[PDB]
RNA sequence: UAUCGAGAGGU
């Protein structure tokens, strides 16, 4: 009841997505804006205004739930029948409903840093959902399965100043927690983002057009197409640039690329110009560095904001004309790599066999620390480890520039080697507290094995991948390993969060002061300047 | 009538505990009690079974995908998936709406929901015979 | 060298061993024998060697912070009601807590 | 009936809520003029990898075309590479995808869409089962502050880590205003020399 | 006022030709219960017929 | 519960088409062949037929309540 | 009644009824009366002997 | 300039190749026959009885996508624009049904046949439930048994699908244009050879191969879009391409009025 | 009228990475050590390896806003057969008399090596480079 | 006593992100009360709007009290606070 | 609950105008128009038509939210053309050669008979 | 427009 209570003014509501969103603004549904509500003091400047929110009243939008008198007196709209024949006064209050680019908190839990509750701009919107602009959601740890936020009100002009110039959206883009963004490009724009940067992506004049217009930042002037004869084409590189502002000086170098780049790895950014270098998550992800963090520095909070909006209108509408899938035919590497990838498992088995032998035979090495059985398991275990990335690595270097898992995984918007791996090659050893499943019958794992039985498939290798499908006995350790992770997961969540708020009550009182100092409330101490620095 | 109590007690299935189990030898399907002469890509592999010279199996299952229970018997080829998603979808099916009796017309339940058009799922399982999933779906 | 099992203050002595640079993994122990001071940064490498071993990367600042609350009575401060509820703040404070 | 907001999923544990709806025109079709009744998202498959759900709809494809229910058990012979074999002898690519025009343009999409039947379930999750907002509204007898709960007008709990996030921003202001005059704000009279709330005060 | 909660007939506009009641009726600008979706629209008196003894009469009920 | 009027995905009708689909399958006919024989030709119409359950057979069997 | 506490709850509890898969899982489900204070994991691990 | 072929024709659908036009004005038409072509349907639904098992809502969707008659909708007024008080009879058509199952065994099944038109602005032909042939029940609606009833009273009125897709003439409409793929349009995902994986367009006859050797016109535009029209019989299929082209006129006509008053 | 011309013969041309991109290194027939790497269009302008192209090398096509040419008007490039406008990135004064001049046509790069005496002009800002054959 | 002397004033001479949300605040509170505004007002007129301008121009007629930890304090005008 | 009403797609509220044109001053002879109630049907059939005419040497269009029916164009020609004509030609233009659509169309149909 | 509990769930 002190420390933490239920407030007035505020909302809850399943979250929705929208390309269509600038990054600090939140779509709100009407019911919603209708039912909340901020008091505007009555002036000679908006008085009309909101006579116009009186007589249209709670149930009409943009409209009005209460007038507040200097006693304090409130006039319910719902049951005044001559709502025309009210006049306001100077000094009074309107209880007006929530209305377009109202500042709000907006929050999801759990609020694990303060970039869980920013402050939003509202749109008015129909349908029920809370709409956030996708870079926002990495902060929030937002996504769309079910999630639901929570916003709220402030109720005078001194909250309204705090949330818009303090906590709003593009004042947190870059956060103290490691000096660097907490924001970037996701999902479809960073996926289509490399797709329409590769070098030999070209766009029609008619196309280019629609996609100019689609920046609203656009000067209005079209550059010169990079070919003009004998056809006008343009190329990705050419129109992200327009999402660029000027002034924008990037350099970044993959593998040790020269200026020539023949890979089109790097990045050299110049007067916001892309020059060379396929734009992917190493170029406009939250890494340090990179182009948001640098237009944040170079061009501050207002225009940084508009960066994330200006990139997603135009690579969203290249890629809705573009095209983007994944199927099961993704998953398939050709016939000659599978038998590569199963006799590089069944020469691995083997290795497994000759240190069973050794083992048993009295001719294994013991590794210093280490009794004989856990440096046979760690042998063991290093061989069947071994086995799986050798064979996701050939089923990697089978897949295809056009295979749609290498595409998501090249452009970091999603997947990575271990999921093509066990996809497509070889699921691999599964462990429970750190170590291969346990006998947990009498000397072996199953009663479909023979005691004694340290071979891969008794203690929970899986040698098939995801698409050829897993035997009864791997299905069953593979529930194994994944029940420990749900137990995980459930547990060790308790344990982090009252870390979290005993680190929170031994420095809450701790502030910086005029003299430089860091102190608390007894005034001792702590640092005697910040950070030493 | 001759069924399933028939076969327990001639001689050809039995009841086995946790306990009964530690002592017993099961082959996981019919084919697996004799040995063989493959190479097909596409087929999962089988496990070798080369430490014991030769296997004496005192039983077999019937079918494994009996390992399962109600609600994981409605996934298709829960074989194909990491295994976490296959406990979620345990969870979701218990929240889809179906029709959860003929007679929802005549019963005052506090909340009911029937989809107006419910389909039977071009993809099944064999152990949805038993649940009535393809007639409640 | 590396040992299981600490006994800082003994190692120390043996010859040819670097006598100072000899450290323990035990901050507790650091404080007994080289003091408050060594503790702070005994304290900071223990702690970062947590963050960093999954490659991530908190800011010095707010690490140097917390081993500054812990060290700036002389002893170690848990973070616990042991010892964050030993300080002369004010009892709505505390029992907050 | 469905809309924005409400939540659906297939059988592997592949979730989502509806962000917009398409009306048959501005969906993308296949030559055959065949549309989607559902768009998800490529980059919900590869880091969850729930394989069986690809499967699904291509064995699914086939069971529609060919007049049968595709049999999904788990364990037995069936591989990818049968069912797609069946489905070329159908007059489709093998593997599901499809070729398939912008509705906006009627141009050809450059990429080739995975298009089937997949089975999917509509989960008691509905948006306007969930919405809630509170101006003002009815407060608990005992502390005055806001009761709990949709189903009571309630106001959402500012919880102790929301406290911390607004101390972080230093939004003095905010906290004093949420903690206050959006909740269970009270004036008391006090003494000035015993500090008790002790005082007898009639106000008229 | 004297056609509250009274069933009602919509004359003109996109709701026309539908049911409803007589929810809040303020002053000119009406509130109806429409019966076919679960929605209350705010619309002007003149646009309502309301039942009485022969037939739908307009608003002189 | 009863056989949806329209195909969900293109709209074409199939209401009209369920009694000729059980009678199909009483002449001995396969699914995919009686599907054939009614001109159901893309796959989303084929699937409103195949997968349709007609559950308003047994919600008549309850003895009407008036 | 009079020993509600050192009781244990949720022995009996009212029928799922949201759709048919649901309860038919209610009638087949089985409960271990730990708690959930004290956390460990053994318990709550799928054991091999639930095979 | 525009030239048309028509490959087949039937009543509720038209074949047929369509060149020399923009690919937009061949997809406009597209959006245009599937979205805005009025037709006449129920919407609006008086029960004055139902005590069968389904529900008076759920009833009164599937009447709603009954496909009637809308060969003179044109001519037909919007209620929304109409004079009259509530519904009459220049702007909808009144149909009723009556159902009931006489008799202690059996189940009666009610059929969009038993609509019967009451009113309607005559001597227009809109209204009639579409039938397939003279001895067609048509769409099961209901299924009754002993003293269960069904008395309805239907207003059908004019709509377009953007509206509620119930007023569609269509149903799908295949399309596709380029079926070599000269134009490099689409790029095609293969695992050995694109070609061979591929199946063939249905109008790969209808155009020929690229050679071996030919080089790529970079010049080329789609000019032949291919096109299938199938409707549910509330129009036939040449009147919806009719229709189509009437339609998309008028909205061009009706802008073209805007610019030419906001002189 | 134009800033640099030479011919060059092909010697090698990469496809690999791309299906519509390739990359050609030749060498000026009249001067060695003046050689061009240059990304091009596959589909717009083929080559073929030992092919004798003819490059220049301009700062305007004349005897801000693009707008489709009209057939009325004239250029530069109405004598060659592609045409590519760019960004000059880099101009490397290097040792001996080794100078390159890197430019970007919208991410298709160049290369070209040569002498002071015969790159000195093409220090600029942009370039189009013309090709004819 | 507690006060500190102008000549000897140690703190920054920038004002701090919080004194300028809560100046900016309270100053817009007291405009929407019709204090005395000492900035032309041409077509935007939202109290903060104003204020805004009146902080743009050094305008604000509001002193900083910044209080050091010893509870002594150095006055600062907003109009000699350095505004980026 | 927060649905709007469908009719709002096409019905066009009275105090509310089909077509609404203003200038973009940045560049010279550039309108920009405001439909409303209007598809990407009508938008994208314009905007080709008018990128093919010589005269015309900038024209885009974009729906800016999908939950509501409204789009904007923009549109500029040569010096010697005015936009809003360029617009009225591109509307007669596409009017008639959907007359010659329908003619060939009912011929081609008569002959199928 | 109650209070105290319990159970099942959502992210
Ligand atoms: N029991 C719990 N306690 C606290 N927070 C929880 C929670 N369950 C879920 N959350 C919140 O919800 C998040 C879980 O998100 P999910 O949707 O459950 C998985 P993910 O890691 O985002 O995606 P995946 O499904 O692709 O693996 C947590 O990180 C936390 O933000
Ligand atoms: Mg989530
Ligand atoms: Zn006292
Ligand atoms: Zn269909
Ligand atoms: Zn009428």
């Amino acid at each position: 009841n002190l420390m933490g209570k239920r407030v007035d003014f505020s909302a809850r509501t399943v979250i929705s997505g929208d390309p269509n969103l600038e990054l600090d603004q939140v779509g709100v549904p009407i019911s919603i804006a209708k039912t909340l509500s901020y008091p505007e003091t009555v002036t000679q400047y908006n008085i009309h205004r909101l006579t116009e929110y009186v007589r249209n009243g709670p149930n009409e939008h943009p409209g009005a739930k209460y007038v507040i008198r200097d006693n304090g007196d409130r006039i319910d709209l719902r049951y005044h029948k001559r709502a025309g024949d009210i006049v306001l006064q100077y000094g009074w209050k309107v209880e007006r409903h929530l209305m377009d680019d109202d500042p709000v908190l907006f929050n999801r839990q759990p609020s694990l840093h303060k970039m869980s509750m920013m402050a939003h701009r509202v749109k008015v919107m129909p349908y029920s959902t809370f709409r956030l602009n996708l870079s926002v959601t990495s902060p929030y740890n937002a996504d769309f399965d079910g999630d639901e936020m929570n916003l709220h009100v402030p109720q005078s002009e001194e909250t309204r100043a705090e949330l818009s110039q303090l906590c709003a959206v593009p004042l947190q883009i870059v956060s103290p927690q490691s000096n660097k963004p907490v924001m970037g490009i996701v999902q479809d724009t960073l996926c289509g983002v490399r797709k329409m940067t590769l070098r030999d992506t070209f766009i029609e004049y008619e196309q280019v057009m629609n996609m100019l217009f689609w920046v609203p930042s656009w000067d209005g002037v079209v550059p010169q197409p990079a070919i003009l004869k004998p056809k006008p084409l343009w190329t990705g590189k050419q129109l992200l640039s327009i999402a660029i502002p000027s002034g924008i000086h990037l350099q970044r170098t993959d593998g040790g690329n020269s200026l020539l780049s023949p890979k089109d790895n790097g990045m050299l950014i110049v007067d916001g110009k892309v020059m060379f270098g396929v734009v992917d998550k190493k170029t406009v992800g939250s890494g340090g560095g990179g182009l948001i963090h640098t237009v944040m520095r170079e061009k501050g909070p207002k225009i940084c904001a508009e960066l994330f909006g200006n990139i997603q209108k135009v690579v969203n509408y290249w890629l809705l004309h573009n095209g983007f899938s994944i199927g099961i035919g993704d998953a398939i590497a050709d016939a000659s790599t599978m038998k590569e990838i199963t006799h590089a498992i069944s020469s691995a088995k083997e290795q497994v066999q000759e240190i069973i032998y050794k083992a048993q035979h009295n001719e294994l090495e013991l590794k210093p620390g280490m009794t004989l059985r856990e440096s046979f398991e760690g042998e063991v275990s290093r061989t069947l480890n071994d086995a799986r990335d050798s064979a996701g690595r050939s089923a990697e270097m089978n897949l295809k520039d056009l295979n749609n898992v290498k595409q998501m995984v090249s452009a970091g918007s999603k997947g990575s080697f271990i999921n093509i791996a066990q996809m497509s090659a070889c699921v691999g050893q599964q462990m429970v507290e750190g170590k291969r499943i346990a006998f947990g019958f009498a000397d072996r794992s199953l009663p479909h094995f023979t005691k004694d039985d340290f071979s891969p498939e008794s203690k929970g290798f899986v040698e098939n991948s995801y698409l050829r499908g897993l035997t009864p006995q791997e299905f069953f350790f593979h529930a194994m390993a994944g029940r420990e992770g749900l137990i995980d997961t459930a547990v060790k969540t308790a344990e982090t969060g009252y870390i979290q708020r005993r680190l929170v009550k031994a420095l809450e009182d701790i502030m910086v002061h005029y003299d430089g100092t860091t102190r608390n409330s007894l005034g001792d101490i702590i640092q005697f300047l910040y950070g030493e620095d | 009538v001759y069924g399933w109590s028939s076969l327990v007690t001639s001689g050809v299935i039995e009841y086995v505990d946790g306990e009964e189990e530690e002592t017993i030898m099961i082959a996981m399907t019919p084919e697996d009690l004799q040995t063989r002469s493959l190479n097909d890509t596409a087929k999962r592999i089988k496990p070798e079974m080369s430490t014991s010279s030769h296997h004496t199996f005192t039983h077999c299952e019937i079918h494994p995908s009996m390992i399962l229970g109600v609600a994981a018997s409605i996934i298709p080829f829960p074989d194909h998936n990491q295994s976490p998603r296959n406990t979620y979808q345990s969870a979701m099916g218990k929240q889809a709406m179906g029709v959860f009796l003929t007679n929802y017309n005549v019963r005052m339940d506090t909340m009911a929901n029937i989809l107006y058009y419910p389909q039977k799922p071009l993809a099944k399982t064999q152990a949805m015979e038993y649940l009535k999933f393809r007639e409640l779906p | 060298l590396e040992t299981d099992g600490i006994n800082l203050a003994e190692v120390m002595a043996v010859p040819g061993v670097d006598s100072s640079r000899t450290y323990s993994n035990s901050f507790v122990e650091i404080l007994s024998v080289l003091g408050i001071e060594a503790t702070r940064s005994s304290l900071y490498k223990e702690i970062l060697n947590v963050i960093a071993f999954d490659g991530s990367y908190v800011n010095y600042r707010h690490m140097a912070l917390l081993v500054d609350v812990m060290t700036s009575r002389g002893y170690l401060m848990a973070i616990t009601r042991h010892g964050i509820n030993r300080a002369d703040t004010g009892a709505l404070m505390r029992c907050s807590f | 009936v469905p809309q924005i907001g409400d939540k659906f999923a297939s059988r592997h544990g592949q979730k989502g809520t509806i962000g917009v709806t398409y009306r048959h025109e501005d969906m993308p079709f296949s030559a055959e003029g065949i549309v989607p009744d559902l768009i998800i998202n490529p980059h919900a498959i590869p880091s969850r990898m729930t394989v069986a759900h690809l499967i699904e709809c291509l064995l699914s494809k086939v069971g529609s075309i060919r007049g049968y229910e595709g049999d999904a058990t788990p364990f037995t012979d069936l591989t990818v590479d049968a069912v797609s074999n069946l489905l070329r002898d159908n007059g489709y690519q093998s593997r599901g995808f499809e070729v398939m025009y912008n509705g906006h343009t009627g141009k050809k999409l450059m990429a080739q869409v995975f298009f089937g039947p997949t089975y999917y379930q509509r989960l008691r999750h509905m948006v306007d089962d969930k919405i809630h907002a509170r101006a003002r509204g009815p407060v608990q007898v005992l502390t005055r502050q806001p009761v709990e709960g949709r189903s009571r007008d309630g106001g959402l709990r500012f919880g102790e880590m929301e406290r911390d996030c607004m101390i972080a921003h230093g939004a003095a202001g905010f906290l004093k205003e949420r903690l206050m005059e959006a909740s269970d704000a009270f004036r008391v009279h006090v003494c000035g020399i015993c500090g008790l709330m002790s005082v007898i005060a009639n106000l008229k | 006022d004297p056609t509250l909660n009274k069933t009602v007939k919509i004359r003109q506009g996109g709701y026309k030709g539908k049911i409803g009641i007589v929810k809040e009726a303020n002053g000119d600008r009406f509130r109806v219960e429409l019966h076919n979706p679960n929605k209350t629209i705010p619309i002007p008196c003149s646009f309502l017929l309301i039942e009485s003894t022969h037939g739908w009469v307009p608003y002189e009920d | 519960m009863i056989i949806p009027v329209r195909c969900f995905s293109c709209g074409k009708v199939v209401g009209d088409k369920w009694d000729a689909y059980l009678r199909l399958l009483e002449e001995g006919k396969q699914e995919g062949d009686a599907l054939d024989e009614l001109k159901l030709k893309r796959y989303c119409c084929r699937r409103m037929v195949l997968t349709h359950v007609d559950l308003i057979e047994k919600f008549l069997r309850y003895n009407p309540l008036e | 009644q009079k020993k509600a506490m050192s009781s244990r709850a949720g022995v009996s509890q009212v029928l799922n009824r949201y759709t048919y898969s649901s309860t038919l899982s209610h009638l087949r489900r089985t409960n271990t009366p730990i708690g959930r204070d004290g956390k460990l994991a053994k318990p709550r691990q799928l054991h091999n002997t639930h095979w | 300039e525009p030239k048309v072929n028509i490959i087949n024709a039937q009543d509720d659908e038209v074949e047929l190749m369509l060149s020399d036009v923009n690919l937009s004005l061949a997809n406009s038409l597209r959006r245009t026959m599937l979205a805005e072509v009025p037709t006449l349907a129920i919407d609006l639904v008086e029960i004055k009885m139902n005590t069968s098992v389904l529900a008076d809502e759920f009833i009164s969707h599937r009447l709603g996508l009954i496909p009637l008659v809308s060969e003179d909708v044109e001519e037909m007024k919007y209620s929304r624009d109409c004079t009259c008080e509530d519904y009459c009879d220049e702007c909808s058509v009144v149909l009723e049904l009556s159902a009931r199952h006489e008799g202690e065994e059996g189940t009666t099944d009610v059929y969009s046949s038993s609509l019967i038109k009451v009113s309607g602005p005559g001597n227009l032909n809109v209204g009639e439930p579409v039938r397939r042939d003279d001895y067609d029940q048509g769409i099961l609606l209901c299924k009754l048994r002993n003293h269960q009833e069904l008395n309805i009273r239907c207003i059908a009125k004019k709509g377009i699908a953007k509206e509620h897709a119930k007023w569609s003439p269509c149903s799908a409409i295949a399309f596709e244009y380029d079926p070599h793929n000269k134009l490099k349009h689409t790029d095609f995902w293969f695992e050995v050879d694109a070609k061979k994986e591929w199946p063939d367009s249905k109008y790969a006859t209808w155009e020929e191969p690229p050679k071996p050797g030919e080089v790529f016109d970079y010049k080329a535009k789609p000019n032949r879009f291919y096109m299938t029209v199938e409707t549910t019989g509330s129009l036939k299929a040449n009147q919806v391409f009719s229709r189509g082209i009437k339609t998309l006129q008028e909205k061009l006509a009706n802008v073209l009025f805007e610019l030419e008053n906001s002189r | 009228s134009a800033l640099f011309d030479d011919i060059f013969t092909v010697q090698t041309v990469d496809n690999g990475r791309y299906n519509k991109v390739s990359r050609i290194i030749g060498i000026s027939t009249t001067n060695s050590a003046i050689k061009l790497t240059l990304d091009i269009n596959n589909e717009m302008f083929p080559v073929s390896q030992d092919d004798s192209l003819t490059v220049t090398l301009a700062n305007s096509l004349s005897l801000k806003s693009w707008r489709p040419p009209k057939p009325t008007d004239k250029s530069l490039a109405d004598d060659y057969d592609y045409v590519m406008f760019g960004t000059v990135y880099k101009f490397e004064e290097g040792d001996e008399d080794k100078i390159k001049v890197y430019v970007s046509f919208g991410g298709l790069l160049m290369c070209l090596e040569g002498g002071y005496k015969s790159l000195a002009s093409l220090k600029q800002d942009n370039l189009y480079i013309l090709i004819r054959r | 006593e507690l006060a500190i002397l102008k000549e000897e004033r140690t703190t920054t001479p920038y004002l701090t992100k919080y004194e300028r949300a809560r100046i900016l605040g309270t100053r817009a509170l007291q405009i929407s009360m019709n204090a005395p505004v000492l900035v032309d007002i041409e077509g935007e007129t939202d109290p903060l709007q104003i204020a805004m301008k009146e902080l743009s121009q050094r305008k604000i007629p509001l002193v900083i009290r910044r209080y050091l930890p010893d509870g002594s304090y150095e006055d600062w005008g907003c109009d000699e606070l350095i505004v980026d | 609950m927060n649905a709007p009403d469908r009719f709002e797609l096409f019905i066009l509220p009275d105090d509310v105008p089909k077509l609404k044109i203003t200038p973009d001053s940045r560049v010279p002879n550039c309108i920009i128009i405001k439909f409303e109630r209007e598809d990407h049907t009508l938008a994208n059939l314009l905007r080709e038509e008018l990128a093919l005419y010589p005269d015309v040497t900038f024209v885009a269009y974009k729906v800016e939210h999908p939950l509501f029916a409204n789009f904007v164009m923009r549109l500029q020609t040569e010096e010697g053309t005015r936009p809003k004509q360029a617009l009225e030609r591109a509307c007669a233009s596409i009017i008639n050669k959907l007359k010659t659509l329908d003619h060939k169309f009912n011929e081609e149909w008569n002959i199928k008979n």
